[PDB]
């Protein structure tokens, strides 16, 4: 038997071995996130403890067949996949102490407490305690208050961990043949082998520069509106040709730019579409809300939910006893189990989260059939991006005069239009100089281009620079201002916000072309189009057997992403934008500073 | 008036393994075959060669009853010219079958919370299996080259696998209890005709 045959039969045995330990662990998963007890804890990790032991073993199994002499792709898919980084590549001692940083940082982030000066009882959390200053708070000093505090108490303690982090992540990733760990984390859209398919980590960099920049004009007149909007607000605080104070942006660090709707809504008179009121008119409750998102997939060709999805989930808050972890998740146990976890509330939000965490779902039972290791997105963004489309036909007011939410009387104008792209504009396009900033600065600290006494000097340069945004208070090297942040202080990749962003109006406008909508793109509504789920379901059952970039390709026909559809999208409020920005200053002075 | 004993087959407390199936040989007595198919009790009843349509009218040498537990989606495996882990390594139809083959859902009986690991099936075999074969044996495969001296180890597997049926599984991978009826025809007495 050669190599190959022998690498068949053994991932043969790892498939069923696999799906049985990993039904196991998410199932006590389940039951704990359900049920919160000592006990359930203990079975959570019990259980966890077991499937990750048996993935560090047949990791080690499966190094012994090198991928050099197997020709079938789709098993090399799976050979590397499970050879993965190896269990451990470092010694064991440099793994260790990456596992005891990695848990203080995340440790110190979730727990993480900031006390009111004069009081040293009364103090906040991140969550809900600072979070809610930085999305409420129309107080100055408040806000800032709580932006530097985070930053100074719990961004300082990070500071040291964060160094020793970056040189043992380099280490693993080098000993991976690796650049660098940047390059690491870039190697998910990396394909091989594949004929007019390849890509290459170092494209990633490359594309992701070159659709910026075709991005930073529709910023650049969000960013002058935004300015000259909080200038009327904050008239003594900000400067007409300078950066935006970080301490301004409606979260603890700008990601978003949703919470400054208030203050910048363009016709403040006419009120956002709120079908709550007509859910609770007409007696609705969590069960009618998930059986008109099935509704909502069968109209286009999908499969209706499972027998055991309707008998397993979890769509209310259990009650007043049993406790449950109530962040909305979609569930793919194996086996053919899919449930859906979430504390459902009668409200237009949860009808839009039933959709996206359906999108979830129907995603896991399309690839379903593919290989346990297959079982995932194209890659880190696809998965995301199907379950926001989603939500983008259901929130219309054409779906919701469809299904009796929203009246037929109420009839739509350009300012309400211009509402709500601009709240869109804030939460979708805001987050993506935020984002490609961020991951940049990781890329190139990696890289080792920013020395360890520049990290804060060069964080700042690139906000002011990119984001337009600028530090209130000048922070020197003792400061870890982007470990202030969940995803660099727990160990995950950003720029999967940005890709997702683009990937998932391309797949609406390749759906709404399919569905033949007609008018703005972001008025469509794919319900009914068979002709758009089944362009839909040719990727979702493709799994990860499949290189992204064609995956990509068979939902909208280009094999690479593409940052044209997402301008369509917000093209009436970009033209908009530039009408209302001709009496101000567009673009932004990086020397100015709130601190003079 | 000697009754068939289909009632020991159909409703056994504990049915076989695939790899293990049970067959049980049905002689000298009376078969009511029409009381089984219009029951409507059954997912699955397919009769090749045969009619289940009021076909009792007929006789046979010798009845076989062929019972054992497969996962929902592996249903399909029985039935002729079939291919996949039932069929090539634990139960093989030939490509001339005459009979019917017979399967309900059984996720009340053969599912229990936190896995019920009674049933198995064979993963790896040397070669498939001729018909109506049974291969029993739980000698380690040996994927590579190195002798495994009758113990796991890389490229050393045990063939046997486990179903692990829990009650919260989809209905494809929910317990199927089979039954398979082989109708015999020998220059013979001929003695199962069952008005
Ligand atoms: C890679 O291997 C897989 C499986 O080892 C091949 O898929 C099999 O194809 C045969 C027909 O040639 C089918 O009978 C099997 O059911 C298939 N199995 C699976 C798991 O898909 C696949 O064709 C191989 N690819 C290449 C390019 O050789
Ligand atoms: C919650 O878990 C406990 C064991 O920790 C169990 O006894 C109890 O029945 C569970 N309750 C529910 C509603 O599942
Ligand atoms: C799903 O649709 C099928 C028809 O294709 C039907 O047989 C089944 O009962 C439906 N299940 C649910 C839960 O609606
Ligand atoms: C889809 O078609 C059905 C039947 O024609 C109709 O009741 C429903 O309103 C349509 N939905 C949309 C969103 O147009
Ligand atoms: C809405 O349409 C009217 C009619 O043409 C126009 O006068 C007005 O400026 C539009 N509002 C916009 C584009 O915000
Ligand atoms: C199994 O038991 C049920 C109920 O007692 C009966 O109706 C059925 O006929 C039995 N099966 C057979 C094969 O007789
Ligand atoms: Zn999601």
């Amino acid at each position: 038997s050669t190599i190959e045959e022998q690498a068949k039969t053994f991932l043969d045995k790892f498939n069923h071995e696999a799906e049985d330990l990993f039904y196991q662990s998410s199932l006590a998963s389940w039951n704990y996130n359900t049920n919160i007890t000592e006990e359930n804890v203990q079975n959570m990790n019990n259980a966890g403890d077991k499937w990750s032991a048996f993935l560090k073993e047949q990791s080690t199994l499966a190094q012994m067949y090198p991928l050099q002499e197997i020709q079938n792709l789709t098993v090399k898919l799976q050979l590397q996949a499970l050879q993965q980084n190896g269990s451990s590549v470092l010694s064991e001692d440099k793994s260790k102490r990456l596992n005891t940083i990695l848990n203080t940082m995340s440790t110190i982030y979730s727990t993480g407490k900031v006390c009111n000066p004069d009081n040293p009882q009364e103090c906040l959390l991140l969550e809900p305690g600072l979070n809610e200053i930085m999305a409420n708070s129309l107080d100055y000093n408040e806000r800032l208050w709580a932006w530097e505090s985070w930053r100074s108490e719990v961004g300082k303690q990070l500071r040291p961990l964060y160094e020793e982090y970056v040189v043992l992540k380099n280490e693993m990733a080098r000993a991976n043949h690796y650049e660098d760990y940047g390059d690491y984390w870039r190697g998910d859209y990396e394909v091989n082998g594949v004929d007019g398919y390849d890509y290459s980590r170092g494209q990633l960099i490359e594309d992701v520069e070159h659709t910026f920049e075709e991005i930073k004009p529709l910023y650049e007149h969000l960013h002058a509106y935004v300015r000259a909007k909080l200038m009327n607000a904050y008239p003594s605080y900000i400067s007409p040709i300078g950066c935006l104070p970080a301490h301004l942006l409606g979260d603890m660090w700008g990601r978003f730019w949703t919470n400054l709707y208030s203050l910048t809504v363009p016709f403040g008179q006419k009120p956002n579409i709120d079908v709550t009121d007509a859910m609770v008119d007409q007696a609705w409750d969590a069960q009618r809300i998930f059986k008109e998102a099935e509704k909502f997939f069968v109209s286009v060709g999908l499969p209706n939910m499972t027998q055991g999805f309707w008998e397993n989930s979890m769509l209310t808050d259990p009650g007043n006893v049993q406790k449950a972890v109530c962040h909305p998740t979609a569930w793919d146990l194996g086996k053919g189990d899919f449930r859906i976890l979430m504390c459902t509330k009668v409200t237009m939000d949860d009808f839009l989260t039933a959709h996206h965490e359906m999108g979830h779902i129907q995603y896991d039972m399309a690839y379903a059939a593919q290989p346990f290791l297959l079982r995932n997105g194209a890659n880190e963004g696809f998965h995301e991006a199907v379950g926001e489309i989603m939500s983008l036909s259901a929130a219309t007011p054409k779906h919701l005069k469809s299904i009796g939410l929203l009246s037929p009387d109420f009839q739509e104008d350009n300012e309400t239009e211009i509402n709500f792209l601009l709240k869109q504009a804030l939460t979708i396009v805001g987050t993506l100089p935020f984002t490609y900033m961020l991951e940049k600065w990781r890329w190139m600290v990696f890289k080792g281009e920013i020395p360890k006494d520049q990290w804060m000097k060069k964080w700042w340069e690139m906000k002011r620079e990119i984001v337009g945004v600028v530090e209130p208070v000048p922070h020197d090297e003792t400061y870890c201002d982007p470990a202030s942040l969940f995803h660099v202080s727990n160990d995950y990749s950003f720029i999967r916000y940005y890709t997702r962003t683009l990937y998932q109006f391309q797949f609406q406008e390749a759906l709404c072309q399919a569905a033949k909508h007609e008018g703005p793109l972001h008025k469509c509504d794919i319900s009914n189009s068979t002709e758009a789920g089944q362009k839909l379901f040719n990727m979702l059952r493709l799994g990860k057997s499949e290189p992204w970039t064609l995956a990509l390709e068979n939902v909208v026909g280009a094999k690479n992403m593409n940052v044209r559809p997402l301008l369509n999208y917000f093209e009436p409020l970009f033209t908009w934008l530039k009408d209302q920005n001709k009496n101000s200053f567009v673009g932004w002075s990086t020397d100015w500073s709130p601190y003079a | 008036t000697n009754l068939c004993p289909f009632g020991e087959v159909f409703n056994a407390t504990r049915f076989a393994s695939v790899y293990a199936w049970n067959r049980k040989r049905i002689s000298n007595c009376v078969a009511d075959y029409s009381v089984l198919y219009n029951s409507a009790s059954f997912s699955t009843f397919k009769c090749y060669g045969v009619s289940p349509t009021k076909l009792n009218d007929l006789c046979f040498t010798n009845v076989y009853a062929d019972s054992f537990v497969i996962r929902g989606d592996e249903v399909r495996q029985i039935a002729p010219g079939q291919t996949g882990t039932i069929a090539d390594y634990n139960y093989k139809l030939p490509d001339d079958f005459t009979g019917c083959v017979i399967a309900w859902n059984s996720n009340n009986l053969d599912s229990k919370v936190g896995g019920n690991y009674n049933y198995l099936y064979r993963l790896f075999r040397k070669s498939n299996l001729k018909p109506f074969e049974r291969d029993i044996s739980t000698e380690i495969y040996q994927a590579g080259s190195t002798p495994c001296n009758g113990v796991k180890g890389f490229n050393c597997y045990f063939p046997l696998q486990s179903y692990g049926f829990q009650p919260t599984y989809g209905v494809g991978y929910q317990p199927y209890r089979v039954v398979v009826l082989s109708f015999e025809l020998l220059h013979a007495p001929a003695t199962v005709c069952g008005p």
